[PDB]
């Protein structure tokens, strides 16, 4: 679950 | 914070504007030093694309040429050079009619290109003195005025020999002699100057902005 | 008689020579060596004139010790307002080509010249609220170096012919023309009585004249470069000059000697102006290197450095009671320092 | 574990980028003067690179320990400080490409437009546009609980449809416009270099194209290389759903640290070789 | 031509020989005096009042 | 130099018409002008000013809503837009120069001034309405200011004026001590915040006429009550 900059 | 006092500095803001337009104004304008030797070489220069320092100003497409003819004041250059410094490039000029001066007019294009102001300043070139080069080089060949030519008597080889000799004194980096050879009787010279003074611009925009 | 006139020449000038020796009998240096040394002069610039876009080649300080002319390569005469960093005249000029600048003693005129061999007198106190040029002197083969104003209506310039002239400018004709000068001449400077006046030149010679006589009174040689700056002492009687050899020589006019030579390992480059201060004890003279230093008159020691110039330091000058100097450099900055 | 390394490889850029930008902007200040535009080009992306660079290991925390470490509101602010640097220094890669292209290939059309004030108003320029540009994320910003059971920063939180628009218009945005601007700029400047009509035999004209081609075609692949990989990451995780995996978080934060890595390597590569630039460091 | 030159040369010579040129620790000394007596009269020598200063 | 002003004539109250002037053997574009009016009988008063480039553009209060003054400096003119004309604005107006730099003139030439008929401030105050004089012999006129006219920067703002009988007003003095141009050396003047005097030595022939105060420490430019000389 990567989104962002940081990933879930 | 008085009154005369805003006025005043109403005034000064208003000179300051005036003077960075003038300024502004100013930017196209191409400055080109002349330090040619004076034989017959100057006055179809000045004459063609048309007593203090002479100042020739013609425009041709869309650039303002300013050359200054420093010659005929008699005096020490270097007082001159530095005034000199910002100049786009240096147009010299060199007869082919006198061996002679051949000696000498070397000497001072060295002594323009070694000097420190002009370091990182172009310099555009140009033998004169075309079709009567030509008919007398049959008679003299160019071996008093250079010993050490060996060579055919011939007019190409020998003006690329001319042209080899005079550059061979650059000796530095970020400056180049643009050579070209008019015969100032019929000639498209200020054309042929736009060209290259164009080149140092984009020279030194290179320059400006790190790419080298 | 040529030989023998070279001769008689050698001799007169080994018998001055001789009696300049005898005359000397001991160093200065020695003679001030008692005297407390002057502490680290340190100074900050309070303002930084701008508004010139090339570079400066000249400035002088007005009578009234608050505007100043300054002229550049952009062809702009710029009278400056030193307490308040104003413009109260901008001048364009004819030829952008100018190496100095004068402001009159009155302050209705100010005068112009360089590689144009014409003096330009501008008045700027007219009915008209324009600054227009007075008149425009011409006669000179070559550039003008340095000029300074008698009255307001005399001026005296020096040219890149190896002369001197003095000029009425009403009449705009010369009434005096100073020469038997072998190097070009490059400034020259007046004493406070307005009558004797030192030009230096390129034969690294420094001549007194008379503005009455005429002619030259006493010569003074021994640099080892062209001279560039020169500045009267404040009493008038001795002054002081700056040489591309990278140092500066004082010289006093009874005397005949040179008194003491400010030099320094460590500076190399030439001199481009020199002057002293209200009282004589510091001289000031801005370097090529970017930098001025102000030395002890009587110490020779380097007690000032003026640093902030990024180019080299053209013209410089001190206000005529003294408290404030300016240094208008080649990076088109003119600073005001206390 | 790939934590570790992933952690270390963060301090590593971050000191990097730290040291380099401190670097440029001490010696633009302490001998350029800013006297050019250029000077002040550069010092400007230097001051965006720093604060992205100090952006940067607040990031690393979330890295090493997956709940954010720190509270709700500084999570908005790095995350808006984030968005600053990073888009500000994109356009201030655009703007320099620009400039580069009117000075070579328009010198007349450059002295037309080139001016200071031109430059401290077209930067004042950018910095508002990063601004509002990044406005979305200062109103939305928070924290989600992960799939690990923890709190971490993110940016839409009504919603995915959100998350493919927001993604499509920040890519769409940060490529579209920077990258396809300034690889036309720079190809127009290397077909001006290329054009000149005067022979110059001599071969400084060679290694004058030599040192153009070189110097554009690494700020473009760096560029390419270490913005592509993140965005192309991010928009397959958006469109298309995949299984959590400990290698794909890996290569995630890796990426980053490449974008990380880029904003470092900018200012190397506009400052360190320029001839004007290396002379007045190597002047002392 | 070059004769005259010579003796203008040699006249001139004579004439900056014929002075009075005094001792040179007499002229030192004068020059220190004068140097001393105005030292208050230099703001640079000693330094001013922010008051006194106009150009703070 | 030459100031040539037209326009005024007999106007209907609560009208409008504009004045003009028209300057030749002049520099128009680098100087301050100021437009101010006489009453029939009594003494001046400031009505507005436009500034060098009309960077600033100022009026009087009893003006202010309802005049505007104009530059045209390609045109080299100057005009006074008036409307809502009253019975007490019948007045001779005259447009003058100044011009704004350390040591400059200002008010140092007044216009022929035009008639014109109709169908808080620092006040200036002088004690004495009018003095009988003898030529050969000193007379003193004083002003007097409600607040010190005396700057931080060193200099005080006060001017001195002469209305010559039937004829344009002259400047003598500005700032308290600098004579104007062609003015003769008999006039000087001095004083203090409060208290600001004028003397003329050795009286002559043609100096009568009525000297008025003026200040420029502040925007209105209260003038004097007057002080007529009489022969």
């Amino acid at each position: 679950x990567c989104f962002x900059k940081t990933c879930t | 914070l008085s009154a005369e006092e805003r006025a005043a500095l109403e005034r000064s803001k208003a000179i300051e504007k005036n003077l960075k337009e003038d300024g502004i104004s100013a930017a196209k304008d191409v400055k080109l030093l002349l330090l040619g030797a004076d034989n017959s070489g100057k006055s179809t220069i000045v004459k063609q694309m048309k007593t203090g320092i002479v100042e020739t100003h013609f425009t041709f497409k869309n650039l303002h040429f300013r050359l200054f003819d420093v010659g005929g004041q008699r005096s020490e250059r270097k007082k001159w050079i530095h005034c000199f410094e910002d100049v786009t490039a240096i147009i010299f000029c060199v007869d082919l009619s006198d061996y002679n001066r051949m000696h000498e007019s070397l000497m001072d294009f060295d002594s323009i290109c070694n000097n420190k102001f002009f370091i990182d300043t172009s310099i555009i070139l140009f033998l004169n003195k075309k079709d009567l080069f030509g008919e007398k080089i049959k008679k003299s060949p160019l071996t008093i005025c250079f010993p050490e030519y060996t060579g055919p008597n011939t007019y190409e080889d020998a003006a690329a020999y001319i042209q080899a000799q005079f550059e061979s004194k650059n000796r530095s980096p970020n400056k180049e002699i643009y050579c070209h050879m008019t015969c100032a009787t019929d000639t498209n010279n200020a054309q042929v100057i736009f060209d290259a003074v164009t080149d140092i611009i984009i020279a030194n925009n290179l320059r400006g902005c790190g790419l080298y | 008689e040529l030989d023998q006139l070279r001769q008689e020449a050698e001799q007169l000038k080994n018998q001055i020579r001789d009696a300049r020796k005898a005359c000397a009998d001991a160093t200065l240096s020695q003679i001030t060596n008692n005297i407390d040394p002057v502490g680290r002069i340190q100074m900050r610039t309070r303002r930084t004139l701008r508004g010139h876009l090339a570079k400066i080649y000249a400035m002088h300080w007005g009578t009234d010790s608050r505007l100043l002319v300054s002229a550049s390569q952009d062809g702009k005469l710029i009278i400056w307002d030193s307490y308040t960093t104003n413009k109260v005249h901008a001048i364009p000029l004819r030829s952008s080509w100018v190496m100095t600048c004068a402001y009159a003693p009155s302050g209705n005129y100010v005068a112009c010249g360089g590689l144009d061999n014409i003096c330009s007198i501008y008045n700027l106190k007219t009915r008209e609220g324009n600054v227009r040029v007075s008149r425009e002197l011409a006669g000179h083969t070559g550039y003008l170096s340095c000029c300074r104003f008698l009255d307001d209506n005399q001026i005296v310039t020096s040219s890149g012919d190896t002369t001197c002239a003095l000029w009425d400018i009403e009449t705009g004709q010369q009434t005096t023309t100073f020469t038997g000068h072998t190097g070009d001449v490059m400034s020259l400077s007046l004493a406070p009585d307005t009558r004797l006046f030192v030009s230096g030149a390129c034969d690294a010679s420094a001549k007194l004249w008379d503005v009455r006589e005429g002619m030259c009174r006493q010569t003074f040689t021994g640099h080892e470069s062209d001279i560039n700056a020169i500045c009267f002492f404040p009493n008038g009687n001795a002054f002081a000059t700056g040489s591309d050899d990278a140092t500066c020589r004082l010289f006093d006019l009874r005397a005949d000697q040179e008194l003491m030579t400010y030099s320094h390992d460590n500076i190399i480059c030439g001199i481009t102006s020199v002057s002293f201060s209200k009282s004589g004890r510091l001289l000031l003279a801005g370097y090529d290197d970017f930098n001025c230093n102000v030395w002890d008159a009587l110490k020779a020691d380097r007690a000032g450095v003026l640093a902030g110039h990024d180019n080299r330091v053209s013209c410089l000058g001190v206000t005529d009671d003294g408290m404030a100097v300016a240094t208008g450099s080649w990076d088109s900055f003119l600073k005001i320092w206390n | 574990t790939s934590n570790a390394v992933l952690t270390f490889i963060y301090f590593v850029v971050c000191i990097i980028g730290l040291c380099g930008n401190t670097l440029v902007i001490y010696v633009i200040l302490r001998y350029a003067k800013m006297k050019t535009i250029t000077n002040i080009y550069i010092l400007n992306l230097a001051i965006a690179d720093e604060l992205f660079m100090l952006g940067l290991p607040f990031l690393a925390m979330q890295v090493a320990l997956v709940h954010w470490p720190f509270g709700k509101a500084i999570c908005r602010v790095v995350m808006t400080v984030d968005g600053i640097n990073q888009f500000t220094s994109i356009f201030c890669l655009t703007v320099m490409s620009i400039d580069r292209y009117l000075a070579v290939v328009h010198p007349i059309k450059s002295a037309k437009w080139r001016r200071p004030r031109t430059a401290k108003m077209i930067t004042m320029a950018v910095w508002g546009v990063s601004l509002l540009v990044i406005l979305p994320i200062m109103i939305y910003a928070g924290l989600r609980s992960n799939q690990w059971g923890r709190s971490s920063c993110t940016i839409n939180w009504p919603g995915g449809a959100w998350y493919t628009g927001f993604i499509i218009y920040t890519f769409i945005l940060g490529f579209l416009v920077p990258l396809t601007i300034i690889c036309l700029c720079y190809l127009f400047i290397i077909i001006k270099v290329k054009s000149s009509g005067i022979r110059v035999g001599s071969s400084k004209r060679k290694k004058s194209e030599k040192k153009v081609t070189r110097m554009v075609s690494i700020v473009v692949a760096v560029f390419i290389f270490c913005w592509l990989p993140f965005y192309i990451f991010n928009v397959s995780s958006v469109s298309m759903a995949i299984s959590p995996t400990p290698a794909l978080k890996g290569m995630f934060d890796f990426v980053v640290v490449l974008t990380y890595a880029n904003s470092c390597a900018n200012p190397i590569l506009y400052a360190f070789l320029s001839d004007n630039f290396k002379k007045s460091f190597q002047n002392v | 031509a070059s004769i005259a030159q010579a003796r203008k040369l040699v006249e001139q010579l004579k004439m900056e020989a014929n002075i009075d040129r005094i001792k040179v620790s007499k002229a030192a000394a004068d020059l220190m005096a004068y140097c001393e007596a105005h030292a208050k009269e230099d703001p640079l020598l000693t330094p001013v009042p922010a008051s006194e200063n106009p150009f703070r | 130099v030459q100031l040539v002003e037209s326009g005024g004539g007999l106007v209907q109250p609560g009208g409008s018409r504009k004045l003009s002037c028209s300057a030749s053997g002049f520099a128009f574009s680098s100087f301050g002008m100021h437009w101010v009016r006489q009453a029939p009988e009594k003494g001046l008063e400031w009505v507005a000013y436009i500034s060098s480039g009309s960077g600033t553009i100022y009026y009087a209060d009893t003006v202010k809503g309802r005049f505007t003054i104009s530059r045209d400096d390609p045109k080299n003119t100057l005009f006074l837009q008036m409307t809502s004309l009253r019975s007490e604005d019948t007045a001779m107006y005259y447009c003058v120069r100044s011009i704004y730099y350390y040591g400059s003139s200002p008010f140092d030439f007044w216009g022929q001034g035009t008639t014109l008929t109709v169908s808080s401030d620092i006040v200036m105050t002088q004690a004495t309405s009018s003095v009988p004089v003898t030529p050969g012999e000193s007379v003193s006129i004083s002003c007097r200011s409600s607040k010190s006219l005396l700057h931080s920067n060193g200099n005080t703002y006060l001017y001195w004026f002469l209305q010559r009988p039937g004829q344009s007003p002259q400047l003598l003095i500005y700032r308290m001590s600098n004579l104007a141009s062609g003015v003769p050396d008999r006039f000087s003047g001095s004083g203090s915040g409060t208290a600001f005097t004028l003397t003329i030595s050795r009286l002559e022939a043609e100096d009568v006429g009525v000297y008025y105060c003026m200040q420029h420490l502040e925007y209105p430019l209260t003038f004097g009550a007057g002080t007529k000389l009489e022969l």
